[PDB]
RNA sequence: AUGUGGAACGGGGUAUUGUAAGCAGCUGCUGAGAUUAAGCCUUUGUUCCCAAGAUUUG
RNA sequence: GGAAGUCGGCAAAAUGCCACUGUCCCUAUCUACUAUCUAGCGAAACCACAGCCUGGGGAACGGGCCAGGCAAAAUCAGCGGGGCUUGUGGCAGUCAAGCGGCGACAUUGCUUUCCUAUCAUACCGAAGCAGAAUUCGGUAAGCGUUGGACCCACUAAUAGGGACUACUGAUGAAGUGUCGUCGCAAUGGUAAUUCAACUUAGUACGAGAGGAACCGUUGAUUCAGAUCAUUGGUAUUUGCGGCUGCCUGACAAGGC
């Protein structure tokens, strides 16, 4: 048959996906991000104790197909404010910031090089001499505005892609009242927001994508998608060589298999080991975002003691995770 | 966690990685990758297969014994009783015994050159 | 003697083991059973919450006594390094590379004689004399090689099938110096092991054990001191 | 079997949010959001 | 014989109301007059059809459910003789079947008919006079259907009498202090009031005696309660439990009462009977005591004393009618058996469960009974990989002194 | 039944559905070295026994097994003669013949 | 009498004997051959023949045995399975031949001793398969 | 449209295969040798190329 | 797994009751060609005029009429679509509301999508419905209604019925100065389904036999959307190795 919620089956008018909806802003609560992006580096697995009472394996060692996903630091370039109309939510206004780095220019242009490398001229010269319709700006939003959504980037420039284009979209600001967002949106201008902020390796989050275009078989494939229920594993950092070891591993390692990650390099920046699969081929950046509404299921509460994670050669059959463990066991080459 | 080492290659099977193989004289037989699942299938003798470590060892191209550090290892099947301080110094006696094992075979293999 | 049942299931020989020193009950699934188990028991022997190569049936894949227990092969590091850190020092634990993994279906052991499967391999049979510190008979129940699941056996007595001829229950109850009766259990179940488990001073049967086999037992096993 | 649209199905879904459940939600962004 | 399987009983109207209306729901509706003449004989063929299979599925039904007198044990089919006039049940149940075929006849004849229907009104009608008749065929039973049900109301009353078991009937004079042994004796509730007659019927009770079940059925004193108690008594392996009033406190004569058990005795046969001898504690007793079988025991029926003593008697006389040095610890010689009430039982895990929020929640912590040194540890996590090697091949006590004794050794290769 | 087949084509298997060699609980068959030698149907022995045993009891299997006939690699294949190769085969069956050619 | 007295609760594992398939007899009952005819819960997937799993009840017919226990289709547990399936622990299983056990509807086995190996998934369900097994891995 | 620029080779890593000729007495040089991106990772390695043309644009 | 597909050994496979086989469960992968696009060459049938849909127009209701829904250029590739009727028989007599002799009921004589008229799942009311199981009835079409020769099982259940344009994807000029980034959301579509396992229990209820539920939790069936870490399959990596045949007077060397 085939679902009837999922058409017209036409290829996704956008590669990031697109949020078409942010969590219920709530007052009572103070301020925090709620969405981040990030690029799938490619997929491993790994071994698990389950603390799941009542499942035929409590207290036992099951095995799980884990995506990684590498996500540099985003950088808060931007602030926004949308305003209540019973025609909708309608952009009132939009500032930047003064230092907007070539990464995110080159979203601006089809041609980075023949360009004349003219954005944002005019406005950070303005922003430099006279901040005061900056401020007035910012005094419009915090007035008028009820949604205020900060334009983030992220740091392609680290990943260990070809693109130089730095991808750009709205994080909404849930938390605390419209001051207290364009407070905090306002103290992020040219600054990074690092994931470990963001996320905490065991929450449950929805991932958005768009599928691997598998072709013409009407269109099949590169469709935009939004998998749910998504749980966090483990939310590595790139600077540590034990983002890939355990408390019943050891064993200094990094996360990037033997011989890089296939089609996609090494990564060597904060990554987020979620569970199963994830929409898109590797490399194609996707979005995360906090579930938009509260459901405890045991799945969503359980804590995660992750006791072995697999670096073996993906491309191919490998069997062993580490060089220096290849050569321990290896008789010395003649090299 | 349990790296078994498979029985055709000799090479340690990681967890989630090859088969499991059931013999009806329960016998149990693992396999790290498909190749030496199919070499077992048609039945080659693993002491006359040019890359496995058992023929390797019965041409002599490794050393016979390593009583490395006067002892190296083996499977115990009379458990222990956990100790933190036992637990330490077998954590550094086993990194100290591969840096012994590698320094000797370096020497091991020049021999063998020459 | 007690009616208990783990789950919904009456056969609790399979879903534990009992012996004069510890006592190991199945995990994750009732801890119903657990409670069981410690309120009878639980301020005299261990009563350790374990499983065997993940697995509720440890009662049927080991053997043990008050002085040494045994495991299969397809035991996990882990869950044996679990058992030796719950269990006490004077027992000791021991992995047996045997033929017959199942060591409940196959071996049915006290403190001073065991019975066991013949089809046994002779170095099983050297470590069972050195760890479990009794005589070795590999002699058969009714004709089934499964002794330890047809012959539920402990200190004080022995309960065989019902179909094996009197001259068979003497012959087994001489040589293992102990009274034997030929008794039922869980109205018709004839799998003993599987459905009664006894030390020298408790014993736990299923629910669906009526009262004519309980007496019995009692009688057998003498509870009643 | 009682369908996920069923009305008394999201009521004590309700009273689960509204227990140490959601609580583990409220202060686990806290963790963050002092960072 | 659990006589509560059978479905209940329709009262003519539902049984028209409930067959009708599943042929207009079940079967289909509309048709037009410019349809061919096979489809429209087919379509009302389908309802004439249909509802003789729908009829006669109801009436197989009752016909299968309700117990066969002549096969049945002749205890509970004397009881229904009583009860229930075999003859009159017999007729109704035969007039049903009777019922049976004469739908299908009907049914068959106007199915066969409606082959040579020519036009719409014409099958119209024979479909219209089949479901007359067999709507008139069943409308005749009315007597039948009625009498059924409260045959059927008053069967799923009666208690499943056990004639296997070892029993024990009771039976004598009204108010003669049998309802007391009964409810001593069976944990069955049975009315005891002055009014006579208060055993209406049979009383059936399971009780528990040298690891046995027995069976006692009261049975009313003495008509057609008599004629229960006479059938009770005629087909039951069982022993006789007469009580006397030997105080004459139940209001009948005890020279009444010895007649009684002398006419009865021929009933009582065969059978291990019991001279009891009630309100002991409140001539022809020679007589009786003459035959033998019956057991002079005497029953306080005012001071409530001796029917222990009756039950355990007649227990009896229905039987007869029918080195391993094991090193239990010091503390089991001295254990308190885990009863909730005490506080003394120590608290189990199923208790720690409760206050820790039940079944699939409570996550039990199994590292929380190791024999350890220390009980910080208590949650740590070992290691079990390093470096290609697994820690557990060597964990041993003695280790760092076989690494000591290493240190020497390399010492001297490389001097 | 077809046993030398069987032993004279290691692959192939035959998807054999057929029962459990006659209520035989332990499949762990195991055929004496001396009766194999003197055995004179050496495809059913071959094709049914999963081991040949040389036991340091017997005299004649110690001797045999202590032969120079039998090599290390005569008595690695015999150990676990459910896995045997066309070759393996072979190689047994003409150590046989050389055993037997000795004895007699 | 489907999944009736299997203890817990089996986890989805690869379907290896659809309908009619024959598997050898494991206990020493007196068997030798078994015929699939039907297999218990299976939903209504069109054109999906029923298959069968380690662990699984399926009504059977002694293709090759004493007249006795023949001419009586009645359910059997399949005990052993050469479809390669896996565990939840990662590893991946399979057995030379598919293998089943003639079993009363209640789960007591009719057998006295099965024969060769036994999956560890019916072990864990079946208690009475797991009483009178041999060696279980 | 001159840069952690891009490309063509090459090296290393990872892999697939199963030990290349020749020499010496089946064995050793030989986990060798070959292939490795065509939809693998990486490159201070060598060389080149680019600081263009046309069109449409208030 | 080996005839469960199909009326069926149709066609291959097995060689030159047993056994083999992708007929099927359930399809997947690989190769060539057509296919598509480009340069060139280049028809004919057919043609009143045209081409959105609902209802109505006495008929034949249609593509034009009427009343509505609506309606934004140019295209590319696929698919060929085009006031009936029901749940209750016939003869005779008796009443008798009443009307003008009939006389009403009653009485006696004999013989893909859609519909709900719901099988299952949700809830509900009644029944001698103790518990369990069940019967009848009501709301209800969200969601399922199977596999093999009337049968024989599974299953929660295997309920009864009607019937050039569009469709599916792909580009696309254009107002709003131009181009671009980030967004808003009118409207359209929509998705989840059933089972049983642990408790709660051998408790409520029952002489006993038997024996539930709410709640919490755990897997499975079916359906949908994704994905390729693992295992499996596929081979033109013609990647490596082995074998067969051929060549240089010879070895090597490759060769096809």
């Amino acid at each position: 048959h085939g679902s009837l919620g999922f058409l017209p089956r036409k290829r996704a008018s956008r590669q990031r996906g697109k949020v078409k909806a942010f969590p219920k802003d709530d007052a009572s609560k103070p301020v925090h991000l709620t969405a981040f992006l990030g690029y799938k580096a490619g997929m491993t697995h790994i071994v698990r104790d389950l603390d799941r009472p009542g499942s035929k394996m409590h207290k036992r060692e099951i095995l799980e197909a884990v995506t990684v996903i590498e996500t540099p630091p985003m950088v808060v370039v931007g602030v926004v404010g949308y305003v209540e109309t019973p025609r909708g939510l309608r952009s009132l206004t939009t500032v930047w910031a003064e230092h907007l780095s070539e990464e995110v220019k080159r979203r601006f242009y089809k041609n980075w090089f023949k360009s004349k490398k003219k954005a944002f001229t005019k406005y950070a010269k303005k922003y430099a001499e006279s901040t005061q319709s900056i401020n007035r700006e910012l005094e419009r939003i915090k007035k008028y505005c009820s949604v205020v959504r900060v334009l983030a980037h992220t740091q392609i420039r680290k990943t260990p892609l070809a693109q130089k284009k730095a991808h750009l979209m709205e994080i909404q600001v849930n938390g605390g009242s419209v001051a207290d967002k364009v407070e905090w949106a306002r103290e992020h201008f040219e600054k990074t927001v690092d994931i470990k902020s963001t996320f905490e390796q065991n929450e449950m989050i929805d991932v958005i994508g768009v599928t691997r275009g598998k072709g013409n078989e009407g269109n099949a494939g590169y469709m935009h998608r939004t998998q749910l229920n998504s749980k966090i594993y483990r939310i590595g950092a790139g600077d540590d060589a034990k983002n890939a070891s355990t408390d019943f591993d050891a064993t200094e390692k990094r996360i990037t298999p033997m011989g890089g990650f296939v089609r996609y390099g090494v990564v060597e920046n904060d990554f987020v080991m979620l569970n199963g699969a994830t929409p898109g081929p590797v490399k194609r950046v996707l979005t995360l975002r906090k579930s938009l509404l509260t459901h405890t299921s045991r799945k969503a509460l359980e804590p995660v003691s992750l006791k072995w994670i697999d670096t073996a050669s993906k491309f191919g059959h490998g069997r062993f995770q580490t060089p220096a463990e290849a050569k321990q066991f290896l008789g010395t080459l003649k090299k | 966690m349990r790296v078994h080492t498979c029985y055709f290659c000799s090479g340690p099977v990681y967890p989630g990685h090859g088969i499991m193989f059931v013999r009806n004289d329960s016998k149990v037989f693992r396999f790290c990758r498909s190749k030496c699942h199919k070499n077992f299938k048609m039945k080659r003798n693993p002491r006359k297969v040019a890359w496995t470590k058992a023929y390797r060892k019965a041409h002599g191209k490794e050393m016979v014994y390593d009583t490395a550090l006067a002892v190296t290892a083996a499977r115990r099947n009379v458990p222990v009783r956990y100790d933190r301080n036992v637990i330490a110094t077998t954590l550094n006696a086993m990194k100290r015994v591969s840096q012994v094992h590698a320094k000797r075979e370096r020497l091991f293999y020049k021999k063998r050159l020459a | 003697a007690l009616r208990a049942q783990f789950e919904n299931s009456n056969e609790i020989g399979v879903f534990s083991n009992l012996t004069n020193s510890y006592a190991l009950v199945a995990l994750g699934g009732s801890e119903n059973f657990y409670s069981v188990f410690e309120a009878e028991l639980g301020d005299v022997v261990p009563v350790v919450h374990t499983t065997i190569g993940g697995t509720r049936i440890i009662g049927r894949l080991t053997c043990g006594n008050r002085k040494g227990l045994l495991v299969p092969s397809s035991t996990t590091d882990n869950e044996l390094q679990h058992l030796r850190n719950s269990l006490p020092d004077p027992v000791k634990i021991q992995r047996v590379d045997e033929r017959l993994s199942a060591l409940g279906n196959i071996v049915a052991c006290n403190d001073y004689v065991a019975l066991v499967h013949p089809d046994i391999e002779r170095e099983t049979e050297e470590i069972i004399a050195d760890v479990l510190d009794v005589e070795v008979f590999r002699q058969t129940v009714a004709g089934n090689v499964l002794t330890g699941s047809y012959c539920a056996l402990s200190n004080q007595g022995a309960l065989v099938h019902p179909r094996t001829s009197i001259q068979e229950q003497d012959e087994l109850s001489s040589l293992l110096q102990v009274p034997l009766v030929a008794g039922t259990i869980n109205r018709g179940s004839d799998v003993i092991g599987a459905g009664l488990v006894v030390n020298d001073w408790c014993a736990f049967a299923g629910l669906d054990t009526t009262a004519t086999e309980l007496a019995v037992c009692e009688s057998i096993f003498k509870l009643q001191d | 079997t009682s369908g996920p649209r069923d009305n008394n199905r999201n009521k004590w879904a309700k009273k689960h949010l509204k227990k140490g459940k959601r609580a583990k939600n409220s202060n686990f962004s806290k963790f963050l959001k002092k960072k | 014989a659990v006589f509560k399987n059978i479905t209940p009983i329709p009262d003519v109207n539902t049984f028209l109301d409930v067959v009708l209306s599943r042929t207009q729901r079940k079967t289909p509706t509309v048709i037009r007059s410019g349809f061919k003449i096979s489809r429209i004989r087919g379509f009302y063929g389908r309802k004439v059809k249909f509802t003789q299979d729908t009829i006669t599925e109801k009436l197989d039904s009752i016909l299968q459910e309700f117990p066969k007198l002549n096969d049945i044990h002749p205890f509970h089919a004397d009881l229904l003789n009583i009860l229930y006039d075999r003859d009159h049940l017999k007729i109704a149940l035969s007039q049903l079947s009777t019922a049976k075929h004469l739908v299908e006849n009907v049914a068959r004849d106007y199915i066969r008919l409606l082959k040579y229907g020519d036009s719409l009104y014409r099958c119209k009608q024979l479909k219209r006079a089949a479901l007359g008749r067999m709507a008139t065929i069943i409308k005749r039973q009315k007597s039948s259907l009625e009498f059924l049900e409260q045959v059927r109301q008053h069967l799923s009353r009666l208690p499943a009498i056990d004639p296997n078991t070892r029993t024990l009937l009771v039976c004598g004079y009204p108010n003669v202090g049998k309802s007391s042994f009964m409810n001593k004796v069976t944990r069955a509730q049975v009315d005891v009031q002055p009014y006579a007659f208060t055993t209406k019927s049979l009383f059936v009770g399971h009780f528990d005696y040298k690891y046995l079940r027995w069976q006692v059925i009261d049975t009313p004193g003495i008509n057609t309660i008599e004629m229960q108690s006479i059938t009770a008594m005629a087909h039951l392996r069982s022993a006789v439990l007469y009580f006397m009033d030997l105080s004459e406190m139940c209001g009948y004569s005890v020279a009444a009462q010895v007649k009684l058990y002398h006419s009865i005795k021929p009933l009582f046969a065969n059978k291990v009977t019991i001279l009891v001898l009630n309100k002991i504690d409140a001539e022809l007793l020679q007589t009786i005591i003459d035959d033998g079988n019956v057991k002079v025991v005497q029953t306080s029926c005012v001071q409530d004393i001796g029917v222990m003593d009756v039950r355990t008697t007649a227990c009896e006389a229905l039987l007869a009618a029918r080195a391993r040095p094991a090193c239990i610890p010091d503390s089991v010689k001295t254990r308190r058996a885990y009863d909730a009430n005490d506080p003394n039982r120590r608290i189990l895990a199923r208790d720690i469960e409760a206050a820790n929020g039940g079944a699939g929640v409570y996550n039990v912590e199994l590292r929380d009974k190791y024999i350890l040194q220390d009980p910080s540890w208590k949650y740590d996590r070992m290691p079990e990989l390093l470096d290609g090697k697994n820690v557990a091949d060597f964990v041993d006590p003695e280790i760092e002194a076989k690494l000591l004794a290493l240190d020497e050794e390399e010492e001297r290769l490389e001097r | 039944t077809n046993v030398d087949a069987k032993v004279f084509h290691p692959e192939k298997r035959k998807r054999s559905r057929e029962g459990y060699a006659d209520d035989d609980y332990t499949l762990h068959k195991t055929v004496l070295a001396s009766e194999f030698v003197t055995a004179n149907d050496p495809i059913q022995i071959l094709g049914t026994s999963a081991e040949i045993v040389f036991p340091k009891d017997d005299e004649e299997c110690q001797r045999l097994y202590n032969l120079d006939v039998t090599t290390e690699e005569i008595l690695l294949c015999c150990s676990d003669l459910q896995v045997l190769g066309k070759k393996e085969f072979r190689d047994i069956l003409r150590w046989r013949l050389k055993i037997r050619d000795e004895m007699g | 009498r489907g999944r009736g007295a299997a203890s817990g609760t089996k986890y989805r594992m690869t379907l290896g004997l659809p309908v009619q398939a024959i598997m050898n007899c494991a206990d020493n009952s007196g068997a030798k051959n078994l015929y699939i005819v039907s297999v218990f819960g299976t939903g209504a997937r069109l054109n999906r023949l029923p298959a069968a799993s380690c662990g699984d009840m399926v009504l059977a017919t002694v293709k090759k045995g004493k007249p006795d226990l023949r001419k009586k289709i009645m359910p059997a547990i399949v005990v052993r399975q050469r479809k390669a399936w896996r565990r939840k622990d990662g590893v991946y299983l399979y057995f030379e031949d598919n293998a089943g056990v003639i079993v009363n509807p209640k789960g007591e086995m009719k057998g006295s001793a099965i024969t060769g190996p036994v999956a560890k998934e019916c072990a864990d369900l079946w208690p009475r398969i797991a009483s009178n097994a041999g060696t279980v891995v």
